[PDB]
């Protein structure tokens, strides 16, 4: 959930 | 290497069971020689069973499991273990995000049945 | 050698679930830390989950198994398997007659949960 | 449950390798259809190998290991894992005394080979 | 996932034992806490051990398997299996080429010993 | 148990 998940896809 | 894909006996029943723990909603799909012969979706962080069904290897015995999580297939792992020379147990698991608890859907294949 | 028996990481959520392929009706005892924790108790002869269950291995990490039917205990077969370091399955089968298939009572624990 | 017998491919090869932890000199014997068809032995606290081998698992694919310490049987655990699909392992450990450590002979045998 | 890697207790002896079947020269690297602790190399199609060795997992209990032909890294599939609560394998396939039998290094590690 | 008889081979 939450942050890991968005830093994973703009990477 | 390729993980999620089990040679069965051919012919032979199985059961086949997903549990799922992610805030994101899992789709689980079952395929006995390469067509789906099971979906399973559902949502839960506390291992609830988001499907069970017993299903037919038919003439190849070959079953892949896949999962997917928001449009995404998820990385999978897997292995096949055998008790005594006759229980089966192929077991998968798959990661949908960042953490690798690799729980995101953990999907069981037994058998023999009955 | 003792089967059934897993020391899995002290404090932590697992699940539990069972599955029954006999005629004969099952007993399947969770003990944590020497103590019954959860019982399931159902027949099936297609896979048929009898329980699920989440637990917590609490201070000692200890968890038993035990199946038995008509209150005669089944013979048991397990082992545990790791996956990528982190997914764990301690999985158990069980014979209540002479057949040998070990499938009377399949019992799958799975961690970590969440 | 009967322990350390297994159900390889026919006519296939397979390496076979024991190691030994104990005080006491382990016999190996490694049967393919129900006749020796390889035996290792040695003395090691220390997993020395005290034998590795190449055999054909024969006719029925049955490959037995049973482990005797001057004579007396060991008590044997095992169990069989399948690595992406392709890749076998059939492991036994046993155990000659007290301690429940199940490593007094270790026999691995994995395939296919080449 | 990640391949190769387990958490063994720590300060615990353990062996390691490598078999090739490929045309290729193995290179086998044994790391403990990420430092390089034992390196095999050779070459086999019939299974030949190219290494044993015992090693201590030192105060991490981290253990890494790397398998290399020629500095070029193959890929890796793994899994660790208990026995009867204290016997343990963390196994190692490696695949240097295309058809997929991942034996090409095998890699056995074994604790406890003794 | 076997360190009796390899003791009794060594000594
Ligand atoms: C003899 C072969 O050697 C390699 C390929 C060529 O080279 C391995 O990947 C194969 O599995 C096989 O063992
Ligand atoms: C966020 O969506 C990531 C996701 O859900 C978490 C609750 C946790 O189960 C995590 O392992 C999973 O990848
Ligand atoms: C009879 O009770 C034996 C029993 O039930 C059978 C239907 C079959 O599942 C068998 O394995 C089980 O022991
Ligand atoms: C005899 O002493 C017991 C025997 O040898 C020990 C050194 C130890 O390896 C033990 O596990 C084995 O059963
Ligand atoms: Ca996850
Ligand atoms: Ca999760
Ligand atoms: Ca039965
Ligand atoms: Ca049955
Ligand atoms: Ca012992
Ligand atoms: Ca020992
Ligand atoms: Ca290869
Ligand atoms: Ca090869």
């Amino acid at each position: 959930k939450x942050x890991x998940k968005l830093l994973k896809l703009l990477l | 290497a390729t993980q999620g894909v089990f040679t069965l006996p051919a012919n032979t029943r199985f059961g086949v069971t997903a549990f799922a723990n992610s805030s994101g909603t899992q789709t689980v799909n079952v395929l006995v020689n390469n067509e789906t012969a099971a979906t399973f979706s559902g949502q839960s962080t506390n291992n609830a069973v988001i499907g069970t069904q017993v299903l037919n290897s038919g003439s190849s015995g070959k079953v892949q499991v896949q999962v997917s999580v928001n449009g995404r297939p998820s990385d999978l792992v897997s292995a096949q273990v055998i008790l005594t020379n006759e229980l089966n147990f192929a077991l998968v698991g798959s990661e949908d995000g960042t953490d690798n608890d690799y729980n995101d859907a953990v999907v069981v294949i037994n058998w023999p049945l009955g």
